[PDB]
DNA sequence: TCGGAAGAGATTCAGAG
RNA sequence: UCCGCGGCGCG
DNA sequence: CTCTGAATCTCTTCCGACGCGCCGCGA
């Protein structure tokens, strides 16, 4: 959705908002997950267990 | 923004400033270093005299642009007399020369 | 209109003003309410000054044209137009006279000088304080004699209507009107020549020049005194209404209402006889609202309103950032200008900005109509507005139409250097975003990230001429400042281009031959090979033959793929060895400066536009990223970190045992833990900067990695090894606020998280940043405007001035250190003497030859260690330089043209950097060379060592070719292992000695005794029962007896027989005398050799505060004194303090005497023969005084010096020429020692220019010619110097330059730029040089 | 279109010289309405006179000849219609 | 109706008579 | 159609 | 022991970026 560049990052030394990218992409990955879990409609108690 | 003409301001004849009144930008005296670095004098003189000040010069160079030709009067600008006016007002004599 | 060539300025008589007044106004009226319409007599009485309407009369009793310009009977206001209105001025008349503010209360009082009254008595009878005296001979009384109340009661009780005695303003008018100027013309310079007071000399001279001043300019001096006072116009003070019909008064309309009220009030307190004391009363309070209309807040206590504020007087109306000089003179708001928020647009050519549609149609809107009536798709005005308004599609054609070749030009607040104003030619874009080209948005000093700028459209079609010729992006390519390109790519495209161009050992397709580079780009395209495997192919080439073709050669050579790539945008002529190389930054820089030098312009500037759109395309698709695991962590961090805590804990406890002292401990501390930072440093740098990967036959081999944060720095795209140290590496030790380091360095990098104490100490230095940035922007603004006032003048003016004088260049070396090669300080310039082959007669470069680089790689291959160039402090135009003199114009290549304005380039290109600057015992050889001493007087010792007896000897290490290596000082007395002239190597000592004390040296062996000294009177008789062996120390003059203070102790050598020896080579005995407080390790009576020495004697601003205190020609706090005469140094009288110094003249009959203080250890023993300009003590230096003793050549180098030094240590380059300009605008102040047969008065000021001048007409009629000696005054006293008043007036001070021209009749002939500026006539300069030239040939012909 | 006018400036030499040259070039192109010596290529007045300076067809003494001789062919114009007047009233 | 630098004026100290 | 003063705000 | 000049001290004045944008208020 949105292409940054990433000279600025060393040269501003903004090190946290690339591990902030990363947590994102962990985050929203359960959510798939989570969402793909729901989607086919399972049982209850695994996505309970997960 | 942008102002092609529009509004002038009662004492110094300027145009207007900022967005609200619809005003143009302010040529500030570091373009003006910036022009005398260059050769550039026409262009220094327009942006003074006619585009900015001169009360008839102006009305000229409109009047000649619609007529599609890019002549140039250049009058004297009227902060100059108020200018002028002032110092006098002061009590110190000030006056042209070699008319 | 009027054709005014000059502008002259007066005082103001009354009959004058009122002459130009069209009436008086006498009551305090404005407005009426019930009707608008002004009062009769009133402040805005139309009856006065003209109709509010056109042609409309008051009473309404003509209302057309008909009767244009004639008078309504009913009333006398004018059938004319309102413009009137802004004309006329009104007078009002006073029943008492009153004292002009500013002649009184300026710094100097002229009148009080003039009647060399003290201000405290003019100013106590001008406020109604007391009275003062005129004389009757009957009367022991005297003439101007302050008088107290009781004294003046006392007088008039015996000596009433005798004497005459009158309160501040009648008196002064009196006196003023009674008293004549020749008199006193003829008094004060009798009273000149027969006194000899310093102080009373100047005084008088002041004086006479003041009365020849008023006598030339025959203002009659009682004018100072007002009785008629001026009406500013109606318009000029408006009064405006406001919601609920109210209206803001203009201030200076109360101040004009307070005025008349009080003046009403005087005139019916006189008019109905009341008391003396309540007139006087009233005429006091009169003068005050007269001080307060004039110059509110000038004295005392300022005037104010209902809102508490101080009322703006006319004075403030001129004064100031908001004043009118300033706000509208120069800077006006313009028409036909919009702004926007600007965006990047990679598809654009060079010269072509993205403007959007809706600002271009407002923009353009009057061209429009004006082609759409043209084309007759609109017939009238109304029918173009209605038509533009409705967007009828036809419209957009037409525009389309009108701009094709249109330029504009775009400006960046602050517009820091010229190149902040650019010329381009636009191209249409829909939204609203003003789209740049990134490469000149580089050179813009711009960002993305929400900059604004501002866009104006040239009128005329010279205007637009002349922006296409002289300020389109494709001319600027050369920056002003220096020779080197400014338009050089940066991030992405320097990224894409070093990725483009690096090679691996194995990649896809390695080794594998490509028939040509079109070959190389299929198959990387297709997908069949890697760009950075390496291969061979065959590649054609260019050479500019002797003859200037484009010679080919075609080989095979091994590249790789991408740099193959790269190759084929390169345009015909440049070697393909540019190419193949890990391109970064500077060698694209320098690949850009190869191509403008070897080929013209134009394929200068389709290589820069290719290279922007390959590098973009192929930085894109290497899809190069940061990522977490980039930011390797070298694993030895901790262990290095346990080491050196484990040092720390080691010294702290060896403090806890008390071996060693706090402050060491801390020192070895902080030495400790920078120690372990670096080693960590260097760790974390081996580990990321190389990596091991399997070669093609599958063995490992180290290369540079592919790390992507390294790959960015490597390259220099971005970042530096400060900011990958603080990335991945420990970031090292932080300083508190006063500027001390805290014992415990911030041990975590960016990538482990600082804990909360680490981080808050960080933020000191953060916010210290912040706030010096936020300071400096100031300073460095302020400096820039004074600069650009002192050099405005400066114009190329004619070819050649035919000097042959000029400055010796060398390379600068400090230390050893080579700072400056010679080809850098004389690329550009004109030889003021033909260069001579090193070691022959023959003539190697001729006299008056541009040095381009040609030239200056010829005398790289000569080896040619010094040259002579034309200097603009050395050219003999008169209002101006020579086109020689200032020699290769950076932004252009070749010499300059005539009529280029250099003082502003100078100006700005020094101002520019400096929003960069920062504000808030032996001697080892470092290489081969020979050893030489520049000045030096040496003699030898039984030990085989050499002691000197020059007190600023250097030594010099020369190149076999004659060339300087390193050079050193070396202090008095220092002890030499070598012979001149001998080789030395690296690391080799040949000098030493004690820094801590300073010897006393004796040439010639022999038997000391002690002569003209008794112990305990001049020397005490020390026994170092706590410290060692016996001694003797003098006795300072403190210490001393009475009978050691004409005795001054010394030691004579006697040979054999005890007769005392000479000096070997003067009359002078081997005297050698021992200062205050000296100490010597021999007993009286001794044998010492020759060579030997007895005697033991005790013993960083920031940049920008240095720059101003350089311009502004400061006086160091501790000037180093030197010998204004050659001759010999001798002591002499003493007194508290002070020693009074003499030097006597060698042959000369003039001594001088010097107040040296003894504070300052002197570096003179009684026998130092010494020359004009040489040291006597050393220092900080004073400029002025360099300049007396050394002359401008001296000052002109040190002053270069000093500023290039503290600019290269910033890093930043700056040419010498515009240093030199700058100096040369400094010296236009000199005075005249005799006169000759000139008219002119000794030790008058009087500019260079005028001087020069008239003593070339004087000796070319044989007269005797005026001499003159050169004064280094200041930037801001140089620029108000100026006879252009205007100018000043512009400047700084206007209410001094206001009245000291006024006082002075000055006359301005507008000569310079401001003023035209000022004026609106076209500026002597550049395009409107020419003009000039036939009016000057007018006005030669007028 | 013109890239650039540096060759221009080589021929003339001095830039602002060719700028005034160009300048009166251009003025009397568009108000006298003289056709200009080269195609012009829907190009406007200012480039056009860039282009012709360039050739080499315009420079500043070509201008002084060429306003000499239509002065010389309006005071022609003016003499000979004043001695048809002259003519008439005989 | 706030600190710094420069200039001018005033007061004090040293040298010479 | 307007002189500002104060305030934040972005360069 | 006194007078004048020079030096030092005290007091007053000047200066301490350019550009836009909104809000309030205005005896
Ligand atoms: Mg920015
Ligand atoms: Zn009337
Ligand atoms: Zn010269």
């Amino acid at each position: 959705d949105i292409v940054l560049n990433p000279l600025g990052v060393p040269s501003r030394m903004n090190i946290g908002q690339i591990l902030e990218t990363h947590l994102g992409m962990a985050a929203k990955g359960i959510g798939d997950k989570i969402n793909a879990m729901l989607k086919q409609q399972q049982e209850v108690a695994k996505l309970r267990e997960f | 923004h942008a102002r092609s003409t529009g509004s002038y301001s009662l004492v110094t004849q300027q145009p207007l400033g900022g967005k609200a009144q619809f005003g143009g930008q302010r040529f500030g005296e570091m373009e003006v270093w910036a022009l005398e670095a260059y050769g550039a004098a026409y262009t220094l003189q327009e942006m003074l005299t006619v585009k900015s000040d001169d009360v008839n010069g102006r009305t000229k160079m409109y009047k000649n642009i619609v007529d599609g030709n890019h002549q140039m009067e250049p009058g004297m600008p009227e902060s100059f007399n108020v200018l002028l006016k002032e110092i006098r007002s002061l009590g110190i004599n000030i006056e042209l020369e070699d008319e | 209109t009027e054709e005014f060539d000059a502008i002259k300025i007066a005082l103001a008589s009354p009959d004058m003003i009122r002459s130009w007044s069209f009436g008086e106004v006498k009551k305090p009226e404005t407005i009426n309410y019930r009707t608008f319409k002004p009062e009769r007599d009133g402040l805005f009485c139309a009856r006065i000054f003209g109709p509010v309407k056109d042609y409309e009369c008051l009473c309404g009793k003509y209302k057309r044209l008909k009767h244009r310009g004639v008078i309504c009977e009913k009333c006398g206001v004018e059938v004319t137009q309102t413009k009137v209105r802004r004309e006329r001025m009104g007078h009002i008349e006073l029943a008492s006279p009153t004292a002009h503010i500013w002649f009184l209360k300026s710094l100097p009082s002229r009148i009080g000088l003039l009647l060399d009254m003290p201000l405290r008595d003019i100013e106590r009878v001008l406020y109604f304080e007391s009275y003062v005296v005129i004389e009757g001979g009957m009367t022991n009384l005297e003439r101007q004699q302050i008088l107290t109340e009781e004294q003046y009661l006392d007088a008039l009780e015996e000596f009433g209507d005798e004497f005459d005695a009158k309160m501040g303003a009648e008196a002064i008018q009196a006196l003023l009107k009674s008293m004549d100027l020749e008199q006193e013309c003829e008094q004060l310079r009798e009273e000149l020549n027969e006194t000899n007071s310093e102080t009373k000399r100047k005084k008088l001279t002041k004086r006479i020049k003041l009365l020849e001043a008023f006598v030339q300019s025959g203002n009659k001096p009682e004018w100072m005194i007002l009785t008629v006072l001026p009406v500013l116009p109606p318009d000029l003070r408006p009064l405006v209404p406001l919601d609920g019909g109210r209206f803001a008064t203009s201030d200076l309309n109360d101040l004009y209402r307070r005025v008349i009220n009080r003046n009403n009030r005087l005139k019916r307190l006189l008019d109905l006889a009341a008391p003396d004391i309540i007139v006087r009363n009233e005429k006091r309070m009169l003068q005050e609202a007269v001080d307060a209309l004039l110059d509110n807040g000038r004295r005392g206590r300022a005037i104010t309103g209902s809102n508490k504020r101080p009322l703006k007087s006319l004075a403030d109306m001129i004064k100031g950032k908001q004043g009118r000089f300033r706000q509208n003179l120069l800077g006006k708001r313009v028409d036909y200008s919009g702004r926007s928020v600007i965006t990047v647009g990679p598809y654009l050519r060079l010269h072509q900005c993205g403007l959007p549609k809706k600002m271009a149609l407002e923009l353009f809107k009057p061209f429009i109509y004006g082609k759409l009536e043209l084309r007759g798709l609109a017939t009238t005005i109304k029918a173009a507005k209605k038509m533009v308004e409705r967007e009828e599609a036809v419209v957009w054609d037409i525009l389309d139409e009108v701009i094709r070749e249109h330029p504009v030009l775009l400006n960046r607040a602050p517009t820091l250097h010229r190149l902040g104003i650019q010329a381009f030619e636009p191209v249409l874009i829909e939204g609203k975003a003003i789209q740049l080209h990134p490469l000149v948005c580089a050179a813009y000093n711009a960002d993305f990230d929400g900059d604004q700028m501002a866009v104006h459209v040239p009128l005329t079609l010279e205007a637009q001429l002349e922006a296409r010729a002289l300020m389109m992006s494709t001319n600027n390519i050369l920056s002003p400042a220096n020779g080197e390109p400014i338009i050089v790519p940066s991030q992405d495209v320097v990224l894409g281009l070093y990725y483009m161009t690096r090679d691996c050992v194995n990649a896809k397709g390695e080794g594998m031959v490509l028939t040509g580079p079109k070959e190389a780009e299929r198959l990387y395209r297709s997908g069949l090979a890697s760009l950075h495997a390496r291969v061979k192919v065959r590649i054609t080439e260019y050479e500019k033959d002797a003859n200037g073709e484009l010679v080919a050669k075609t080989s095979l050579k091994d590249t790789t793929v991408g740099r193959a790539i790269l190759w084929m945008i390169v345009p015909k002529g440049l070697p393909y060895s540019i190419v193949n190389q890990a391109l970064g930054k500077k060698a694209i820089s320098k690949m850009l400066n190869t191509c403008y030098r070897i080929l013209g312009l134009k394929p200068t500037v389709i290589f820069a536009d290719q290279i922007m759109y390959t590098g973009f395309a192929y930085a894109a698709r290497s899809g190069a990223s940061v990522g977490i695991d980039d930011m390797v962590i070298p694993e030895k961090k901790h262990e290095i970190i346990s080491e050196a805590e484990a040092e720390v804990a080691e010294i702290q406890e060896q403090f806890q045992s008390g071996l060693v002292t706090a402050g060491e401990r801390y020192n070895k501390v902080i030495d400790i833990w920078a120690a372990a930072n670096d080693r960590v440093s260097k760790a974390m740098m081996d580990n990321l900067q190389t990596e091991t990967v399997i070669n093609r036959d599958g063995q490992e081999e180290k290369q540079v990695s592919f790390n992507s944060i390294y790959m960015m720095a490597d390259s220099g795209a971005r970042g530096s090894a400060a900011q990958i140290r603080q990335l991945a590496g420990m970031r090292g030790l932080m300083a508190k606020p006063d500027g001390s380091i805290i014992e415990t360095p911030i041990t975590a990098n960016f990538r482990e998280g600082l804990n909360v104490l680490q981080y808050f100490i960080s933020t000191h230095g953060a916010r210290k940043g912040l706030a010096d940035t936020a300071l400096k922007t100031a300073n460095s603004g302020y400096l820039t405007r004074r600069l650009v006032d002192v050099a405005q003048d400066l114009v190329v003016t004619e070819d050649d001035c035919g000097t042959h004088e000029g400055i010796m260049m060398t390379p600068v070396i400090e230390g050893g250190d080579v700072k400056e090669p010679l080809r850098d300080r004389v690329l550009g310039r004109v030889t003021a003497e033909d260069v001579l082959k090193p070691g022959t007669a023959d003539i190697l470069v001729p006299r008056n030859t541009l040095l381009h680089e040609q030239w200056c790689d010829l005398l790289e291959e000569n080896s040619v260690d010094a040259v002579k160039v034309r200097s603009v402090v050395s050219c003999d135009t008169d209002f101006g330089v020579c086109a020689h003199c200032y020699g290769r114009d950076l932004a252009r290549g070749h010499i300059i043209n005539k009529g280029e304005a250099i003082g502003v380039i100078a100006a700005q290109s020094i101002g520019e950097p400096g929003t960069q600057l920062t504000m808030r015992s032996s001697i080892q050889v470092k290489n081969k060379g020979s050893i030489k001493l520049s000045n030096v007087k040496s003699v030898v010792n039984s030990s085989g060592k050499l002691v000197i007896t020059s007190r600023n000897t250097e030594l010099k290490l020369i190149d076999e070719f004659g060339r300087t290596k390193e050079s050193y000082k070396v202090p008095y007395g220092a002890v030499l292992a070598k012979g001149d002239g001998e080789q030395v190597a690296g690391g080799e000592t040949v000098a030493n000695w004690d820094p801590h004390t300073m010897p006393v040296i004796t040439e010639v062996s022999g038997f000391v005794r002690f002569t003209d000294m008794i112990d305990g009177q001049t020397i005490t008789r020390q026994t170092d029962e706590l410290t060692g062996l016996s001694s003797l120390v003098v006795l300072d003059s403190a210490e001393r007896t009475a009978g050691g203070k004409d005795l001054r102790p010394a030691l004579k050598i006697v040979d054999a027989q005890g007769n005392d020896v000479l000096i070997p080579g003067t009359d002078m005995p081997a005297q050698y005398f021992l200062p205050g407080k000296a100490i010597v390790q021999l007993e009286d009576g001794v044998q010492i050799s020759s060579g030997d020495t007895l005697a033991r004697i005790p013993q960083i601003t920031g940049g920008l505060p240095r720059v101003a205190d350089l311009f502004e020609a400061r006086r160091p706090k501790e000037p180093a004194i030197l010998a204004e005469i050659s001759g010999i140094v001798s002591f002499g009288k003493e007194t508290k303090g002070k020693r009074r110094l003499v030097i006597t003249p060698v042959d000369g009959s003039d001594p001088y005497e010097e107040m040296i203080p003894k504070w300052r250890q002197l570096n003179v023993f009684e026998g130092e023969r010494v020359e004009r300009g040489d040291v006597i003590s050393d220092g900080p230096e004073a400029p002025h005084d360099i300049l007396r003793l050394r002359g401008v050549h001296a000052v002109t180098r040190y002053i270069v010096n000093e500023v290039q030094d503290v600019y290269r240590l910033q890093g930043v380059k700056i040419n010498d020429k515009h240093i030199e300009v700058i100096v040369r605008q400094m010296l236009r102040k000199a005075t005249i020692v005799n006169a000759g047969s000139s008219d002119f008065l000794e030790g008058e000021q009087v500019e260079y220019s005028r001087v020069k001048i008239a003593n070339r007409e004087l000796e070319a009629n044989g007269k005797v010619g005026a001499t003159y000696s050169r004064d280094l005054l200041g930037i801001t006293k140089a620029s108000l110097a100026t006879e252009s008043f205007i100018s000043a007036a512009s400047f700084q001070e206007t209410t001094r330059v206001l009245t000291e021209a006024a006082v002075a009749g000055k006359r301005d002939e507008l000569r310079g730029l401001k003023e035209n500026v000022i004026v609106g006539r076209l500026i002597p300069a550049g395009t409107g040089y020419a003009y000039h030239q036939d009016r000057m040939r007018r006005r030669a012909a007028g | 279109a013109r890239v650039t006018v540096q060759d221009a400036v080589e021929k003339i030499g001095n830039r602002f010289d060719l700028v005034l040259v160009a300048a009166r070039r251009a003025r009397q192109m568009q108000v006298g309405g003289k056709d200009p010596l080269v195609p012009e290529e829907n190009d406007k007045t200012t480039v056009i006179a860039l282009r012709e300076i360039e050739e080499g067809l315009i420079n500043n003494q070509i201008l002084d000849v060429r306003e000499r001789q239509e002065q010389q062919e309006q005071e022609a114009a003016e003499l000979q219609a004043v001695t048809a007047i002259a003519e008439g009233r005989r």
